[PDB]
């Protein structure tokens, strides 16, 4: 088409990315069901904090998406030793994310695959959900849901122990996760299997009780653990200020109605206390 | 500097849906079905279909091509 | 959200005067590229529009006995697939047979309704070297639907917006004591709605308000109160005026509308094998 193929970017199990002239192009069944919903979820939504679909292309069964050209991800900037990752840094990344996600949420959507290498960053410091392809429409009753969503190391205890139905709790775990590792520099909950990941998340954090998430021995999947006392959260996070920590224990609560929606997170005192998000532009670059 | 909330102003063309926080309070929940302990351990709540079929019915009632 | 959609802000039209033109631009464009290549046998604009709400009626049938039960939501995205493609294009250079289990075969795709391509095509009234024929012709003509959809998938149905008006007047208007009932008319009414070129006029949320005062009119009750009152148009006495003027617009969209006649049917028909054929 109008596209000229500049560079290689990456080969995953789904498709291979191109840097194209800048832009991005994602290369019996029929187009790929995966591609099918990104383009159908990303034409319906425009905000400077989702990624955007620029325009789709394709023979046969075979299809190609151009999306923005996103120069890093969080991920690379966890982990590359040689930054810094100072408070004005950490609360600009959550406010993207969370502006991003308070814009899917109030249009009904979930990521469902958030992690720090699904979270764009572009050169001009502006951060952008991305990858889709698992992103799905919620608020329907009738509408059947698949607990496997989330990389482990980010999924929700809900999801963990089966939760067919859920809302933006998944999304907001998975932000938890990330802030964490955003301030450890490390994941935050590595787990090697799903029994693991459950049992290492109970141990930072504490078992759930009846009191703390009161339907939780419904789920299907549900497995009692110990009675682990958890450690405390600022002990986890010592150098997290008060605030921080407020966030961090509404993003982190085993209840996932009672855990802070994105809205309720913006609107928490963190985000408006000193100091200030840093600006895109002074955002720091691997 | 800092950061102020402001919440998203998005035009939707059509009559004022009742906030979500408030649907149970004004009577609405009482003709939506109840969820279930399941769902609700997952974090899913019968306002949030509620809410949903309100902003849709609400969406562009007002608006012309 | 429909207010900030690609079905309001492109496939949401003015009037069904750009609708015929842009049905006989496709026809003219498609005779135009016949001269070209190398007579009575072209269709004309009004018996393309024949042959749409025939092929769109096969599409409801197929989409009614597809096994497993195919969700509502589905089978009007595949109708409004169907529509806007036919709004472009000619149903002499792509078969409307073939175009309709596309759209099928893509909204099922699209609405997360998870069928495998071999299930799909079993619903079909064909012998299997049929049913893998017409899988081939499915897989070809896939990303031409959605090419011409112009990849806008998402389809904003008048159904959900009607279960929240059903909602809202069970809790905000006492005097329809039981708004339920109004509900299989309401519908009817709202499957006539579908058969005409509404869909491509009005919002969802018109098309499901419409269709309930219409039941509520062929119910005896006078409702403007709810329109008036209860959604706060009394305030604004030109958006009230403007509501109703859209509601009595449908109603003579529907009352107008004439079902495609079985002889014509059968000779538009044999008029298209034939551009098919000869093409
Ligand atoms: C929207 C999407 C299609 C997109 C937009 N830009 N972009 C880039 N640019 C470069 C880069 C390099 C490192 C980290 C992030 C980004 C890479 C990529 N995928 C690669 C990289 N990580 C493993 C592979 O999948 N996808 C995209």
């Amino acid at each position: 088409k109008r596209y000229e193929k500049l560079d290689f970017l990456g080969e995953g199990q789904f498709a291979t990315v191109y840097k194209a002239r800048i832009v991005a192009i994602k290369k019996k069944d029929g187009i790929n069901r995966t591609a099918l919903r990104e383009i159908k979820l990303l034409q319906e939504l425009s905000h400077p904090n989702i990624i955007g679909l620029l325009d789709a292309f394709g023979h046969k069964s075979n299809i190609s998406l151009v999306f923005d050209f996103m120069e890093t991800d969080l991920e690379v900037i966890i982990k590359d030793n040689s930054l810094v990752l100072t408070p004005s840094h950490i609360k600009a990344y959550m406010l993207m994310t969370l502006q991003g996600l308070e814009y899917l949420h109030q249009h009904w959507i979930l990521h469902r695959d958030l992690k720090p290498n699904n979270l764009l960053l572009d050169e001009n410091g502006v951060l952008k959900l991305a990858d889709f392809g698992l992103a799905k429409s919620f608020g329907s009753p009738n509408r059947a849901y698949t607990h496997q969503v989330v990389t482990r190391w980010y999924r929700a205890p809900e999801l963990l122990f089966g939760a067919r139905m859920y809302g933006v709790g998944v999304d907001m775990w998975a932000v938890g996760c990330i802030l964490a590792e955003l301030l450890l520099r490390v994941p935050f909950l590595p787990g090697d299997s799903d029994l693991d990941q459950l049992t290492r998340i109970f141990e930072t954090l504490g078992t759930p009780t009846e009191e703390q998430w009161p339907d939780m021995c419904s789920l299907p999947d549900y497995v009692t653990f110990k009675s682990f006392p958890g450690i405390p959260l600022h002990h986890i996070f010592s150098a997290a200020g008060d605030d921080l920590l407020d966030l961090i224990q509404g993003l982190f609560l085993f209840n996932p109605c009672a855990r802070i929606t994105a809205t309720q997170a913006l609107k928490m005192k963190y985000f408006s206390n000193r100091p200030g998000p840093t600006p895109g532009c002074q955002l720091p670059r691997p | 500097a800092l950061y102020e909330y402001q919440p998203l102003q998005i035009e939707t063309y059509g009559p004022h849906v009742p906030e979500l926080e408030m649907l149970g309070r004004l009577g609405y929940l009482n003709h939506v079905r109840a969820a279930s302990p399941q769902d609700l351990a997952g974090g899913y709540t019968s306002s949030l279909a509620c809410h949903r079929a309100l902003q849709d019915a609400f969406s562009g009632l007002f608006w012309q091509p | 959200m429909y207010h900030n959609s690609s079905q309001k802000r492109h496939w949401t039209f003015s009037s069904e005067e750009q609708l015929a033109r842009l049905r006989a631009d496709a026809n003219r464009k498609f005779r135009c590229k016949a001269v070209a290549n190398g007579d009575p046998v072209f269709l004309e604009p009004h018996e393309e529009m024949t042959l749409c709400k025939y092929y769109e009626k096969r599409l409801l049938e197929f989409c009614s006995v597809f096994k497993p039960a195919m969700p509502r939501s589905v089978v009007g995205t595949a109708c409004m697939y169907f529509k806007r493609f036919y709004l472009n294009n000619s149903v002499m250079e792509y078969h409307p047979r073939i175009i309709m289990l596309t759209c099928a075969f893509l909204a099922c795709k699209v609405d997360e309704f998870n069928v495998s391509s071999p299930q799909f095509v079993g619903n079909l009234r064909e012998s299997p070297l049929g049913q893998e024929k017409a899988l081939e012709q499915i897989l070809e003509y896939e990303l031409l639907l959605i090419q011409q959809l112009n990849f806008h998938l998402i389809v904003h149905n008048p159904y959900r917006p009607f279960e929240g008006f059903l909602i809202d007047l069970k809790t905000r208007y006492p005097i329809l004591e039981n708004p339920e009932i109004l509900r299989k008319t309401a519908d009817d009414f709202l499957n006539r709605i579908a058969l005409t070129d509404a869909y491509l006029l009005y919002t969802p949320s018109q098309i499901a308000l419409t269709a309930i005062l219409s039941s509520a009119s062929r119910a005896g009750i006078t409702m403007e109160s709810y329109l008036s009152e209860s959604l706060m148009l009394k305030e604004n006495r030109t958006c009230l005026s403007q509501l109703l003027d859209i509601m009595k617009s449908m109603r003579n969209l529907v009352k107008k509308y004439e079902p495609p006649r079985s002889e014509e049917v059968a000779v538009l028909k044999q008029k298209l094998e034939r551009c098919h054929s000869a093409e």
